[PDB]
């Protein structure tokens, strides 16, 4: 069977680029896979600073 | 101490600590009647003489806390203990910090700079009061520990007069005959010490002539007078100058020491029940 | 020690595997007259790997000057200042695996006008 | 007024920046803990030693805590903006391979040993790392976390501490009690690695690191400094044959020879001391130490 | 398995995020954030499921994925290099076949008698 | 191996979204919101990566079948050509002498 | 191109050779090179006080006593730590200071 199924069909249903390469996506974020990041804090509980920092306009 | 940091905190004469807790006082008194709480000059306020006799009988019995702490406390800490309970309140008021909070956090940010690694079962076992209210208390000690170092302007270290003491006796073991065996001079020297500690020697004085002073006292009230060694110190420089300035600071420690005396308990607990009162009055701060 | 010009090296493992890559190698065998510990070649094979760390660097590098195949395999010591600046010091050639020094055009007629005289 | 986010920290967060004053370069640290206990510890113990150390120590070869403010539960301490670190300098591929510079390196760490062991306080864990270089490139001495004063008084001395990979003998033994001694094999197995390139001595974990310890320098002699095994954690280790400081890093000028020598002698009490080390000829030598000016800096 | 479900759920809920916050909002979109935050909560609760299933997976894998291809592909390669690593040994054993025939052939030419009685022990 | 990465992703996360939530008030909203869908593209980008592992997790076993596979052919290559070399050892070293 | 890259510029005129055929072309040699900049901060005297003073070894009565609260022992004597350090210690300390 042909084997070139796209990174689609293999992450099909995320919306966005999937298919891009992590070169081209060219984020900090997305380099962590390759090197495994620190864990420096546990997770913590969402606060009303980030929603103030937000609600949009 | 050569190792500067304590050469900026070194006031250097009384009249300078006077001026300071007064002005505390009147800066507490100020802002309070700005915020128009109250119309200036109420009963309530308090007066600077009067709070320092009631941080003195409350301090002694700190000492009496820590002498009691079940773990084995080095000397070191009982002291930079008392040290900074005192720096503290050069600079604020004692109505604005219970004094209960600040003797029991001033123990225990004092035991983490030293290094005694205290075990917290051990610092909890210690205190004579409820779990419940002991964490209560321990809730306001952890904000009230960040703000004694703000208040302390972040300078912690703290010279005691032990290291000296030991030092002086090998001089001692070593340099002059004269004396033998000083031990009565080591137990003397250390009950002039726990009393030159109750006073603002610590502020004043230098630590290393403090001891130089205890064992001079000691060797005066035994039989003994260290001439000869200060004749060694004398091969120095100031040629005979030096001496003079060590008679006078000895005198001057002499005459503090026979002046200071434990306040009574009948005056105390009428400052105390003043001051209760004066924390349960509505400060309140902001929102 | 007494003269390096009256000195020479030698050793027979090597020779039969003796190549344009290995001549500096061959040198630095240590326990070798000519060559020195103080060398960098020598601080770089301490390190990882050589390759344009002697200009990256500027000291005593012995690098190979010209080259024979089988036999010839002159090599030169230098010291640099700096990139792009070369100082040579001596010259030492190979022949037959036989390692001697470049005699001085003068030190070389100075003895020989003394024996003949 | 925070302007960057270099990261967080081991115990801490970095913000560089101008503060709510000067517009002068500056990096800010804020305090981090796990607060979670209804009975915290208030701050930590590395905290409140760092602190009061770095303000003590003013030295050109320390850093120092220089303002220091902590209005809100945050505490905040200045410690001035530096430019990188000599450890990722010398672990990335020979950028610009030099030598004498490797040896001004060593002085400026040198002369920083020697104030703080003057000082009578020890840097408990100088690592590869902890050592910071900035744009002028003098190198002053940084994390001060782990430190404690050494004195006559006999205390309960912490033990089993600096990283496995620089370890003093001594305390891989499991010793309770410890000099200056750590901080000198310390600098020494930095030094190595510069020479070197790579690390030294590598251990997993204790065991493992002190094995190794003991092939680089061969089995220690019983002259050395007997009670070697008598200290109270021992094990006898390989007798290896031993092998000479020229096996390890193959060369270099014999006067690197003899400082490496040096600082490595067995015997806690010959490790050679920071105004001795200095008073090393090798320093005063023809090859000029750099005056910093023409340090190698990478990107 | 769940934690698959799990994380896709979330990217789902940060794409939403991503178009809601992308465009004004009269309504409450800090909604969107608490989601996030929830989702992170989720994958700390798939970390631990996580710890339940305890997966090991080469780095080749990683590096394929950077290269936005199907891992598929990857699990393809490795099923071809183990046939050519299995044709190329069978082809060794068989021309060691064919060698051995040859040489049993034309020793029986040249020795008659010691091949018969090698052939008769086998 | 993939729950150490799970949960090293998760941490770098919520760690990178607590600077993004210390940010959100101080940058400029309006920008802010640009940079809101930029940290949004890059979790998308995590968790899709991450759901390529989930999907190939059904696939490590016959990978693993395949490195053993691989492992032992290579060892029987190693058999054949250590044989030779022996041979060539006994009839160049051991007989010349 | 033709002015904008070499072109065929440097690769025509190429004097011989002065690499392979010979290194004699090298001819016009200089040098002259200064830098004068060696044994920088080799002193170790950094010593600051506002104290009396006391050197480091002690070889002396203090020695001979050896006598602390504990002395000195010898298991933890390999833990280094000689008594030495000990007086050395706390002399220096109590000596600092005496004249503010």
């Amino acid at each position: 069977k042909k084997v070139k199924e796209k990174l689609s069909n293999f992450l099909p249903d995320l919306p966005g680029m999937i298919d891009l390469p992590g070169s081209h996506d060219n984020s900090s974020l997305r380099s962590l896979i390759e090197k495994p990041p620190i864990l420096s804090s546990s997770f913590n509980p969402i606060t009303g600073t980030m929603l103030a920092g937000f609600r949009l306009h | 101490h050569n190792s500067s940091q304590k050469r900026h905190w070194t006031f250097s004469s009384e009249e300078q600590l006077a001026r300071l807790r007064a002005d505390a006082n009147r800066k507490f008194r100020c802002k309070a009647v700005a915020n128009g709480k109250v119309l200036p000059n109420d009963p309530v306020f308090l007066e600077p003489h009067e709070e320092m006799t009631l941080c003195k009988y409350y301090e002694k019995r700190l000492l009496e806390f820590c002498s009691v702490f079940k773990p084995a406390m080095p000397r070191s800490v009982v002291g930079t203990a008392c040290m900074y309970f005192k720096r503290f309140y050069l600079n604020n008021s004692v109505m604005e910090y219970h004094p209960r909070i600040i003797m029991l956090t001033c123990a225990f940010l004092a035991c983490k700079v030293d290094e005694f690694n205290v075990s917290s079962p051990q610092f909890v076992g210690n205190l004579r009061e409820s779990p419940l209210g002991q964490e209560k208390a321990l809730e306001q000690i952890l904000e009230y520990e960040l703000l004694l170092i703000q208040q302390l302007n972040f300078h912690l270290i703290v010279h005691n007069p032990y290291r000296p003491f030991e030092g002086f006796l090998i001089d001692l073991k070593t340099r002059y005959p004269i004396l033998e065996n000083p031990e009565i001079l080591r137990k003397t020297a250390d009950d002039f010490l726990n009393r030159i500690a109750l006073t603002d020697a610590y502020l004043l004085y230098t630590p290393s002539q403090i001891a130089l002073t205890a064992i001079l006292s000691s060797a005066s009230r035994a039989g003994i007078t260290m001439e000869s060694y200060l004749s060694e110190s004398l091969m120095l420089k100031e040629n005979r100058t030096c001496l003079s300035q060590l008679l006078d600071i000895m005198k001057s420690m002499r005459n503090l020491v026979k002046k200071y005396e434990p306040p009574r308990s009948e005056e105390v607990a009428v400052l105390k029940q003043k001051l209760e009162r004066c924390h349960s009055a509505e400060l309140a701060l902001n929102v | 020690r007494d003269n390096l010009l009256g000195i020479s090296w030698v050793d027979s493992s090597w020779i039969p595997i003796l190549n344009s890559g290995s001549v500096l190698d061959y040198f630095s065998e240590r326990s070798n007259p000519f060559y020195d510990r103080t060398c960098n070649n020598e601080v770089v094979k301490m390190q990882r790997l050589t390759l344009e760390h002697l200009n990256q660097m500027v000291g005593i590098e012995y690098i190979l000057l010209h080259a024979q195949e089988p036999i010839l395999f002159i090599i030169r010591k230098q010291q640099r200042q700096s990139p792009a600046q070369v100082i040579p010091l001596a010259d030492y050639y190979i022949i037959a695996g036989v390692i001697y020094q470049a005699p001085d055009l003068g030190s070389v007629i100075n003895s020989r006008v003394l024996t003949a005289v | 007024e925070k302007l960057d986010f270099l990261g967080e920290g081991q115990f801490a967060t970095v913000y560089k920046a101008r503060d709510k004053n000067t517009n002068q370069i500056v990096a800010i640290a804020k305090i981090k803990l796990g607060h979670r206990s209804e009975a915290k510890d208030g701050i930590n113990r590395t905290a409140l030693r760092e602190i009061k150390l770095l303000q003590e120590l003013s030295h050109p070869n320390i850093i120092g805590l220089l303002d220091a403010f902590g209005h809100k539960s945050n505490i905040s301490l200045v410690f001035d903006f530096m430019e990188t670190d000599l450890e990722v300098i010398i672990k990335d591929n020979s950028l610009v391979l030099t030598p004498s510079h490797i040896k001004a390196y060593m002085l400026m760490t040198l002369q920083g040993l020697e104030y703080l062991h003057q000082h009578w306080i020890l840097h408990r864990d100088l690592k590869p790392n902890n050592l910071l270089l900035d744009e002028n490139g003098v190198l002053k001495l940084a994390d001060f976390g782990l430190a404690k004063s050494f004195g006559s008084p006999n205390r309960a001395y912490t033990h089993q501490v600096v990283t496995r990979w620089y370890r003093a003998p001594e305390l891989l033994f499991g010793a309770r009690m410890y000099g200056v001694g750590v901080d000198m094999w310390a600098v020494g197995c930095i030094l190595a690695e510069l020479l070197l390139r790579v690390p030294f001595l590598p251990g997993d974990s204790d065991l493992d690191q002190l094995t190794r310890i003991f092939e680089t320098l061969g089995t220690p002699t019983e002259e050395q400094w007997p009670d070697m095994c008598s200290l109270p954690d021992y094990v006898t280790f390989k007798s290896f044959p031993g092998i000479p400081l020229h096996h390890i890093f193959s060369a270099a000028g014999d006067d690197l020879l003899d400082l490496i020598q040096g600082l490595f002698l067995f015997n806690p009490c010959a490790r050679i001391t920071a105004t001795q080390a200095l008073k090393m000829k090798y320093f005063s030598n023809r090859p000029g130490p750099t005056p910093g000016c023409q340090l190698p800096r990478p990107n | 398995h769940l934690e698959e479900h799990l994380e896709k759920f979330v990217e789902n809920i940060r794409q939403l995020g991503i178009i809601v916050s992308d465009f004004q909002p009269s309504s409450q979109a800090g909604l969107n954030q608490k989601l996030n935050f929830i989702v992170t909560g989720l994958q700390d609760i798939d970390k631990c499921r996580q710890q339940l299933h305890d997966i090991t997976v080469p780095l080749e894998v990683f590096e394929y994925i950077d290269q936005g291809r199907n891992p598929q592909l990857y699990t393809k390669e490795c099923l071809e290099r183990a046939l050519a690593k299995n044709e190329q040994v069978k082809g060794k054993i068989d021309t060691m076949k064919k060698f051995k025939s040859l040489l049993i052939q034309e020793l029986s030419k040249v020795f008659p008698e010691d091949m018969a009685k090698y052939r008769s022990i086998r | 191996r993939l729950s150490t990465l799970i949960e090293f992703l998760l941490h770098r996360a919520y760690s990178e979204l607590m600077v993004l939530t210390d940010l959100l008030p101080r940058k400029s909203d309006v920008e802010r919101k640009i940079e809101i869908v930029q940290f949004a593209s890059r979790t998308r980008q995590l968790f899709v990566r991450l759901l390529a592992l989930v999907k190939w997790a059904n696939n490590a076993g016959k990978v693993e079948k395949c490195a053993m596979i691989s492992s032992f052919l290579d060892q029987q290559a190693i058999l054949f050509v250590d044989t030779a070399d022996r041979l060539a050892s006994l009839a160049r070293d051991a007989l010349v002498h | 191109q033709l002015e904008m890259q070499l072109e065929k510029p440097k690769p025509v005129k190429p004097v011989t050779f002065s690499t392979g055929i010979k290194m004699g072309q090298h001819i016009s040699l200089a040098p002259i090179h200064k830098l004068e900049e060696a044994l920088y901060e080799y002193q170790p005297l950094q010593i600051e006080t506002y104290g009396p003073h006391v050197p480091e070894l002690e070889m002396l009565g203090r020695l001979g006593y050896l006598n602390h609260v504990r002395a000195a022992s010898p298991q933890d004597l390999a833990g280094g730590y000689t008594s030495s350090l000990a007086c050395h210690r706390a002399l220096q300390d109590a000596f600092s200071g005496l004249f503010w």
